[PDB]
């Protein structure tokens, strides 16, 4: 589960 | 005055572990995100993994997953990266870099700070001082060639510094056997070589050894 | 995962020039790129974040633009101290990625290689092993070619080379190509030429000795 902005 | 310093870097075996720290001073480290970002040996920029500000998020880049460990004490102002099951692909200068962070859950924007880097070098090869060849002439030229050390790096000066212009030292290059070689070449006039006596100046300290060669024409 | 491909790998430019390097991205990061300068030996810069706003205290001259996937870093006028590699980041998605890089180089007017060769000394040939060098020597631009022909036998990947940064007065490069081959393996041979091609040369210069 990588970190998407927005 | 805000500062990041990198440590831990050092010489390692594959398949051996090393933790890197990062002391941060200056500023509110706690209210910042981190990161470590590498650079190979002549090679760009690649990230490698960020800490959020509270340490309750973690990333990496897909080549440390399950190997590389990012933790931060924030009551001691310091970023660590543990660093297990090493590969020789791992050699690199590592950087710490501070990231603001933007949004509402503070994700990364940009690393205004950074640290100078601490190195990291993967390596089954043990310390061996070097073999310092002549690389004879016949404008003319000639040189040195420094070939088979291990670790990183080798100093090369000619005539006990006293010969600076037209010296060229180059970069050195990884071998497949693992240790390392360069060449340091000088430029000279072709009457020169009869009288004038040319040494260069080979100096290895992690192996303590220091070696004057004299070129000369064959 | 988003790739960044920056674009020229490599330029020339002289003092007061207008540079422009470009960044694309294999999917939309909205405005979430960073520019970034990095000098030999030395930690990166942050120039520029958010596409376009300008890192606190960098110089007016750095400006950027774009968004979506292509984006744009300019250097109005060239100064000295600007000659270094820049990368482009996407800040958008984990995981981040960096650029290639983008190197700029002082530009000068072409010059050849003067091309030297050197055999294996004796004292080398006692231990067993044997590296020819060839000297590729004050060049302009940096592109070259190295061949090595051991009696005509071309050589293809037992050498290395290793090139210098541009120098503090003349801006040119040196090359050495080092061939290294086994101490029976040079016994066995009477030949060894180093072929080098250049854009200052006319025609592939060839240094060559016998054994």
């Amino acid at each position: 589960a990588e970190f998407r902005h927005d | 005055q805000v500062q990041l310093v990198e440590s831990g870097g050092g010489v390692v075996q594959p398949g051996r572990s090393l933790r890197l720290s990062c002391a941060a001073s200056g500023f509110a480290f706690s209210s910042y995100g981190m990161h470590w970002v590498r650079q190979a040996p002549g090679k760009g920029l690649e990230w490698v993994a960020v800490i959020w500000f509270d340490g309750t998020k973690k990333y990496y880049t897909d080549s440390v997953k399950g190997r590389f460990t990012i933790s931060r004490d924030n009551s001691k102002n310091t970023l660590y990266l543990q660093m297990n099951t090493l590969r020789a692909e791992d050699t690199a200068v590592y950087y710490c870099a501070r990231d603001r962070g933007i949004g509402a859950r503070r994700g990364p924007y940009y690393m205004d700070v950074w640290g100078k880097g601490t190195t990291v070098t993967v390596s089954s090869a043990s310390t061996k001082g070097p073999s310092v060849f002549p690389l004879a002439p016949s404008t003319a030229a000639l040189g040195c060639l420094v070939k088979d050390y291990f670790p990183e790096p080798v100093t090369v000066s000619w005539n006990s510094g006293a010969l600076t212009s037209g010296v060229h030292t180059f970069p050195a290059v990884l071998q497949s056997s693992g240790l390392y070689s360069l060449s340091s070449v000088v430029t000279v006039p072709s009457s020169s070589l009869g009288t004038q006596t040319y040494i260069c100046n080979v100096n290895h300290k992690p192996s303590n050894t220091k070696v004057d060669k004299r070129v000369e024409p064959k | 995962d988003i790739q960044m491909t920056q674009s020229p790998s490599s330029l020339s430019a002289s003092v007061g020039d207008r540079v422009t390097i470009t960044c694309r991205a294999s999917q939309s990061i909205s405005s979430y790129l960073n520019w970034y300068q990095q000098k030999p030996g030395k930690a990166p810069k942050l120039l520029i974040y958010a596409a376009s706003s300008l890192q606190s205290g960098v110089p007016s001259r750095f400006s950027g633009s774009g968004s979506g996937t292509d984006f744009t870093l300019t250097i109005s006028s060239l100064q000295p101290e600007d000659f270094a590699t820049y990368y482009c980041q996407q800040s958008y998605s984990t995981p981040l990625t960096f650029g290639g890089g983008t190197k700029v180089e002082i530009k000068r007017t072409v010059a050849a290689p003067s091309v030297f060769i050197f055999p294996p000394s004796d004292e080398q040939l006692k231990s067993g092993t044997a590296s020819v060098v060839c000297l590729l020597n004050n060049f302009y631009p940096r592109e070259a070619k190295v061949q090595w022909k051991v009696d005509n036998a071309l050589q293809s990947g037992n050498s290395q080379e290793s090139v210098t940064e541009q120098d503090s007065k003349d801006s040119t490069y040196s090359l050495s190509s080092t061939l290294t081959l086994s101490k029976a393996d040079y016994e066995k041979h009477k030949v060894y030429a180093c072929e080098v091609t250049h854009q200052g040369l006319s025609s592939p210069v060839t240094k060559s000795f016998n054994r």
